[PDB]
């Protein structure tokens, strides 16, 4: 976790841009922001997998 | 044409490749597929390419790919050799769509080398003649720049 | 204080701030166009002109099979659908109380409202003499007298999308409150659940705004009919005349209608506009009917006619150089998108199959003279019978390929039928050595060689003109052979005719079954989720130059829109824009941690 590791950073601010979903899901891209960060993180524990 | 897919490769598997018409973007009301499994023979391919292969059934004809599709013949005996030609109209872009098929590049129908070994593999020199000729589009002109993305 | 060459002056560096964002459009970073789609050196656009790039994202390759894209493709800001955005429907008219009549009175210029009792306009215009007393004929109801009702067609898309043909009456008193509840029942904009939003605007008019988000396919055209008399002095005489004859007035606007259609050429089903004398009490009259366009202008319909007000789509496309469009578009059941040719009629058709649906057509040719005709596709049938001698006809149902073989020549199913062979009809009506047929559906069974003659024909036909389904649906085509088209065309459908169920009263009568909209006479808009620069601005700015707050149909441009209308369109274009600008940081920041990762 050097650099705590990206799944759980993804995880973090994914859960950031949730705050931020309550902030404005009328902002579409609270979603989209929202979804990319697990997107990093599904794809993150793929790659580990891997 | 005699020879068997798989006889001629065995990297030859259960596949298929789509044929979309294309501007440099493409259609869907004129689409051909080839069909291949680990027995059938050029001949056959040739049959699905090369007849009145439809794509818009009702019960009628025309109006599809074909329209696109063209053959000539020029050889002289003089030479006892000849150029046989199998094509279709350019001024039309077109796109290949293959699953698993594996063959036409393989055996450079269109293909990037000539030559089989560090003996005699080589770059086709009409590329060594026109970069342009790298296009990274799969789809049109140069509408796309995958290809280069891709052969990262 | 702004005179007109004032705000050109003004418009002046708006025109080159709108060159300004057309610079900024055509930006690069040294050949690599920021508006590309994926392919560097796509230079996008110009004053006048559309997106030039891709669609893909310009992307990059680092992975076990990844990509990495990292711009907008030029449309995407260009002509992109914003699809929050809603329908700003409007009547090009404006209302006011006519015993004024503004002419005597252009300061005061009083709009509708809740108390504009309906006498009150028609106060003057039930006459010639237009000198009606305001109150004490109407108001001061000392010596009032008695009214009679007018009439109203009503055509509109259902938010949801559904097709309707409605007519109603307005009773002599009528108020907004009873527009509003009429409205309520019209549209479905429920007590219980509202659809659209009613209001009177700043400028005089009456507006609808959409609740349906990415709503783009909202239109209107409305017509209502009035009977006149000539004299504050007949008027009077009515009240005798009818009430003796034990009727109010209100029967008496009965008759004049229905007899200008029991002989058309006493005013034809849709040209109701005859002048009429008629019989109360049985004395004898004569009467002048009235003509009201929700969108009127300086029309004249495609008959070259002074187009009557049930001219909706009695108009042909609209004319661009070579480019003529039907401006109301074909558009998707969904993302309000435009069309594609293989889409059959059974993803369009409201029916289980295409019941009683036909289609009628007119073309001014490229060859000059015009050719319609009329199709009913419920048989896949097309027709046309000689001016000669139309007993002879010229027969052929539509066709299509085979599954594997040229063992060709049964009739398309009618549902299949597809859009790709409406653009391949156009075709036809191509030049010079045009075609004809004949044909019998054994067992639906023809003779393909017929069709592929017609084939061939067609295949040479590639060159003459086009058919396009452009940027906002507009049902276009294009001159190839020219640059200004010496074409014009108009559709319509032909389960109309069929109308509402009569007898028409003030309760609304409603029904269905025209299935398909065509070029038409239709309501005024600028704003929807899809943007186009030049409808925007130029259009805008037009209002500005004039000064129209909207708009003015006398005014050169016709459909003046703007101005006021700015307003909001500012607000879909402020969002619209932020989300895009928000999106491309996402990649940045995003690619920031796969490098940095990857760096270490």
């Amino acid at each position: 976790d050097l650099q705590n590791t990206g799944i759980l950073q993804d995880l973090e601010n994914y859960n950031k841009a949730w705050n931020d979903f309550a902030s404005n899901p009328n902002e579409n891209a609270t979603k989209i922001a929202l979804v990319k960060a697990s997107q990093t993180l599904t794809e993150s524990v793929n790659n580990t997998f891997a | 044409g005699d020879i068997p897919l798989v006889n001629y490769d065995r990297t030859i598997q259960p596949g298929s490749f789509d044929i979309v018409i294309y501007d440099d973007k493409g259609d869907k009301k004129l689409t051909k597929t080839i069909t291949i499994d680990v027995n059938t023979t050029m001949n056959d391919i040739m049959r699905q390419i090369n007849a009145n292969t439809d794509d818009n059934d009702n019960k009628n004809s025309n109006d599809d790919v074909d329209d696109h599709i063209n053959a000539s013949f020029s050889y002289d005996a003089k030479t006892g050799d000849g150029l046989f030609q199998i094509n279709a109209k350019s001024g039309f872009k077109v796109a290949i769509e293959d699953k698993g098929t594996n063959f036409a590049g393989a055996f450079s129908i269109g293909g990037f080398f000539s030559g089989t070994d560090a003996s005699d593999m080589k770059v086709k020199d009409s590329i060594l003649n026109d970069p342009s000729t790298v296009r990274a589009s799969s789809n049109g002109v140069d509408s796309g720049n995958d290809m280069a993305n891709k052969i990262i | 204080s702004n005179s007109q060459t004032s705000r050109e002056a003004i418009a002046k560096e708006l025109e080159r701030i709108k060159e300004s964002i057309v610079q900024l459009a055509n930006t690069s970073v040294n050949g690599q166009y920021l508006f590309a789609g994926s392919q560097v050196a796509n230079k996008p656009f110009d004053s006048n002109g559309n997106y030039y790039g891709d669609k893909n994202n310009i992307n990059v390759v680092t992975g076990a099979g990844t990509e990495s894209p990292y711009n907008i493709p030029g449309w995407d800001l260009f002509f992109k659908a914003d699809g929050d955005y809603k329908k700003q429907i409007s009547t090009n008219v404006s209302f006011t109380d006519n015993r004024w009549d503004l002419n005597k009175d252009p300061d005061k210029t009083k709009y509708l409202t809740g108390d504009s009792k309906w006498q009150q306009l028609i106060g003057q215009g039930y006459v010639k003499d237009n000198s009606l007393d305001a109150d004490k004929d109407f108001e001061y109801d000392d010596s009032k007298l008695d009214f009679p009702p007018t009439t109203l067609y009503v055509q509109g898309t259902k938010p949801d999308g559904t097709s309707f043909k409605s007519a109603v009456l307005v009773k002599p008193e009528d108020t907004l409150e009873d527009v509003m509840e009429n409205i309520g029942a019209l549209y479905g904009n429920t007590p219980n659940n509202k659809v659209v939003e009613v209001s009177m605007n700043d400028s005089g008019q009456i507006q609808i705004t959409d609740l349906k988000q990415g709503n783009n396919k909202l239109d209107f055209h409305a017509v209502a009919f009035t009977p006149q008399a000539d004299t504050k002095d007949e008027l009077k005489n009515i009240i005798e005349a009818a009430n003796q004859e034990g009727i109010s007035m209100n029967e008496v606007t009965n008759r004049v209608m229905q007899a200008s259609t029991a002989a058309p050429s006493n005013g034809d089903i849709t040209k109701l506009n005859n002048p009429v004398t008629v019989t109360i009490n049985n004395q004898q009259f004569t009467i002048d009917l009235k003509q009201t366009d929700f969108i009127k202008s300086k029309m004249t319909d495609t008959d070259g006619n002074a187009a009557n007000g049930a001219d909706y789509d009695n108009v042909y496309f609209e004319k661009n150089g070579n480019t003529v469009y039907g401006n109301v578009s074909q558009v998707i059941k969904g993302s309000n998108a435009y069309a594609t040719d293989s889409t059959k009629l059974s993803e369009v058709m409201a029916g289980d199959s295409l019941n009683g649906t036909t289609l009628n057509l007119k073309v001014n040719s490229k060859g000059g003279n015009s050719y319609d005709v009329t199709i009913n596709l419920q048989t896949s049938t097309v027709s046309y019978p000689d001016p000669n001698n139309p007993g002879q006809t010229i027969s052929f149902p539509i066709m299509h390929t085979n599954p594997a073989t040229g063992n060709s020549g049964v009739v398309t199913g009618s549902n299949d039928i597809t859009y790709g062979q409406i653009n391949d009809i156009i075709g036809m009506f191509a030049a010079d050595k045009i075609p004809t047929t004949t044909i019998q559906a054994n067992n639906g069974q023809i003779n393909n060689a017929d069709y592929t003659q017609i084939q061939q024909l067609m295949k040479d036909s590639q060159a003459t003109v086009d058919v396009s389904m452009d940027y906002k649906g507009r049902i276009s085509v294009t001159d190839k052979l020219s640059s200004g088209t010496n074409i014009e065309i108009s559709l319509s459908d032909s389960q109309s005719g069929q109308f509402p169920a009569p007898p028409f009263t003030t309760t609304s009568t409603v029904q269905n079954g025209p299935n398909f909209s065509f070029s038409a006479n239709n309501s005024l808009t600028i704003d929807e989720p899809n943007v186009d620069i030049i409808k925007d601005l130029d259009s805008m700015i037009d209002a500005v130059l004039k000064g129209n707050m909207r708009a003015d149909s006398e005014s050169e441009n016709p459909r003046n829109t703007g101005m006021q209308g700015a307003l909001e369109r500012l607000d879909h274009l402020a969002d619209h824009v932020s989300k895009l600008n928000t999106t491309m940081g996402a990649y940045h920041n995003t690619i920031e941690g796969v490098n940095t990762r990857t760096s270490f």
